[PDB]
């Protein structure tokens, strides 16, 4: 696959790997209409979406990551109100299964699916039906390679998590589980302030304490920063704690009548 | 849009750098095709006094083609494959635009100069294909495939900080499947068999095809306007029907048993690449021809990849490779000529 190699000197290491605190900053903004529990609570919300339509679409998990990262670059930088996500979130796969190889997915079949996937699955956030049509997505899709400063080209722990089950051995044992969690570290700011091999990592680490795995060994003999796992790891463990105190269904459609509002034309 | 905020939306307009507000280009196209319109264009605030190349992609939108050039383009970095400086995505009218260093020549017209009469100097071919050499290993080794190289590819920059350097260009962006399925001088016979995925060894031998033009001026497997059979059979003609030793794997190939059809080995008895390249004065104990022949292998198993030809000896040989391909010597090949 293009530019596997290459991730030390790509365009997602030198400029899409964030300071943290910057990134805080710029969530101030809409920190004043939301807390930051629903904050994190839409980022799942929006993690799931991106995920039922890559899944309705017949596109391969690092399709939806990549999308899902799209996603999470532009409301890095800019406020839930600049552009409604129910829009960015179908323009994200849009872009994405464009990148990745797969094809120019059809215009009434992405609206399809866009319209389908909130209807059955997302009922309960959503009352209304998909408001949106194929040329307000083409619009969109500009300012989201504007705002991405076309970087395209995203990296993810899948691979990495792939070659370290196999150096290790243990492909049957730990990849199933390994994967799942690699899936919902999606659900966390993780992908903006890490490299992807850290998060495959910690996510194999994780993997192992659950099915009581014995890796000390195989880790210690590993080159790497063991403190920024821990972090890594940290924010695993949050995010089940996180998922177990939530309930999605009773609570999204309050949050997204919180999220400021796009400011009409005068 | 309407649910879209309007701070945010005439935010970014104001500051959004416009093409026709950058660059003076009106009437200095300087190619048009398949890839779309380029342009050579000046800074319309004097800043700096360079050339820059101002490519607007054929369509409108962002198609797959344009999708994946720029994707790649952001991140490949090397001096012998052409440098991504800009991206201008115009809304109005949905066209992306994009911006490169101006290369003033091109091995299309290098080449057809040399044709017009001088034989290209033996210095500068050899610099020509470390070049292209380097820049496709570059690209190789980021598992990126060209799929389409031919001499009007191999941009070779004039007067200014890079005299005389090539910049490899307009990779075959892009093929759904990464699948093949009116030039088919460069294409080697897998393809023309109905190889059902472009490869490196392809690329490999498109290499070999320009070199050969290198050498001679002419292009080596020259022919008439998958499956094509006066491409094949000029192949053939050059390079002799491969024995079934030289090529194992060809009875894999889908369009083998119409080869068979059509062919016949004793056609080509008194045909190789020897005695093709003895008739355009290149020696056969020549490393030059000994490299030559390790890139135009036919079994694409049995082709040189990149790196292995770098190290060949022939770029050890007297005279060496330069970074200016001219070598400090004066450019006697004409400037671009407008639309
Ligand atoms: C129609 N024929 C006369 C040939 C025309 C030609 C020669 C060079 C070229 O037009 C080109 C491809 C792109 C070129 C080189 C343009 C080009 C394209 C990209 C550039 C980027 C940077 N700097 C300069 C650049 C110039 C200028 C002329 C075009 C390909 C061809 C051949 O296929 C035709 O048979």
């Amino acid at each position: 696959k293009a530019m596997a190699g290459n991730f030390w000197q790509s365009s997602h290491y030198l400029q899409w790997i964030l300071d943290k605190q910057d990134l805080l900053k710029e969530r101030q903004k809409d920190l004043k209409f939301l807390s930051e529990e629903e904050y994190w609570k839409l980022q799942i919300f929006f993690t799931n979406v991106i995920q039922a339509l890559g899944e309705h679409l017949k596109l391969r998990q690092q399709v939806i990551a990549t999308a899902t990262v799209y996603f999470k670059r532009f409301y890095a930088r800019y406020s839930l109100k600049s552009i409604d996500p129910v829009l960015m979130a179908p323009t994200c796969v849009f872009l994405a299964s464009k990148v990745e190889e797969f094809g120019v997915v059809s215009n009434t079949r992405l609206i399809a699916a866009a319209t389908s996937v909130l209807k059955t699955r997302f009922s309960y956030a959503f009352p209304k039906e998909f408001p949106y049509r194929m040329n307000h997505i083409l619009e969109c899709e500009f300012y989201l390679l504007e705002l991405m400063d076309c970087c395209l080209i995203v990296y993810h722990p899948y691979r990495p998590l792939l070659q370290y089950v196999q150096d290790m051995g243990q492909e049957d044992m730990l990849l199933p589980l390994a994967w799942r969690i690699v899936n919902d570290t999606y659900r966390t700011d993780l992908c903006l302030l890490y490299p992807p091999f850290m998060i495959a990592l910690a996510c194999l680490h994780v993997a192992c304490v659950v099915q009581q795995k014995d890796a000390r060994q195989w880790f210690a003999e590993l080159s790497v920063d063991m403190e920024k796992i821990l972090e890594i790891i940290r924010v695993i463990l949050k995010l089940y704690e996180q998922w177990k105190n939530f309930d999605e269904r009773k609570e999204m459609a309050t949050i997204l009548s919180k999220m400021p509002k796009p400011k009409p034309p005068p | 849009d309407d649910k879209m905020d309007y701070d945010f939306k005439v935010k970014l307009s104001s500051e959004r750098e416009r093409v026709e507000d950058l660059f003076e280009y009106e009437g200095c196209k300087v190619g048009r095709g398949t890839y779309g319109h380029v342009y050579k264009a000046k800074r319309k605030d004097g800043k700096d006094d360079k050339d820059y190349a101002l490519k607007q992609i054929e369509g409108t939108g962002i198609s797959m083609s344009a999708c994946r050039e720029i994707a790649l383009l952001r991140e490949l970095k090397h001096p012998n494959v052409i440098s991504l400086q800009k991206v201008f995505l115009s809304h109005a009218d949905r066209k992306v635009w994009l911006l490169f260093d101006y290369a003033e020549h091109d091995l299309w017209h290098i080449i057809k100069f040399h044709r017009a009469s001088v034989q290209l100097p033996r210095g500068m071919v050899k610099s020509l294909l470390y070049q292209i050499l380097d820049g496709i290993h570059y690209l190789h080794a980021n598992w990126v495939l060209h799929r389409d190289l031919k001499p009007a590819n191999i941009l070779v920059m004039g007067e200014g900080p890079e005299r005389g350097r090539v910049k490899i260009a307009d990779m075959g962006f892009a093929r759904l499947f990464n699948s093949p399925l009116v030039t088919f001088w460069y294409r080697a016979p897998e393809l023309l068999l109905g190889a059902r995925h472009y490869t490196k060894a392809i690329d490999i031998w498109a290499i070999g095809c320009i070199f050969a033009e290198l050498l001679t001026s002419e292009p080596i497997f020259h022919c008439r306007q998958p499956y094509h059979h006066d491409q094949l059979d000029r192949i053939f003609n050059v390079m002799g029907f491969p024995a079934d030793k030289d090529w194992e794997d060809i009875k894999k190939m889908p369009e083998h048993s119409t080869l068979m059809k059509d062919f016949r080995r004793n056609t080509y008895t008194n045909c190789s690449l020897i005695k093709y390249m003895e008739k355009h004065k290149v020696k056969p104990d020549s490393k030059a021809f000994h490299l030559l022949q390790k890139l135009l292998t036919m079994d694409p198993i049995k082709r040189i990849t990149s790196e292995q030809a770098m190290q060949d000896p022939y770029f050890l040989e007297d005279p060496l490779p330069t970074s200016d391909v001219f070598a400090g010597c004066q450019i006697p090949y004409p400037k671009r000529e407008f639309l």
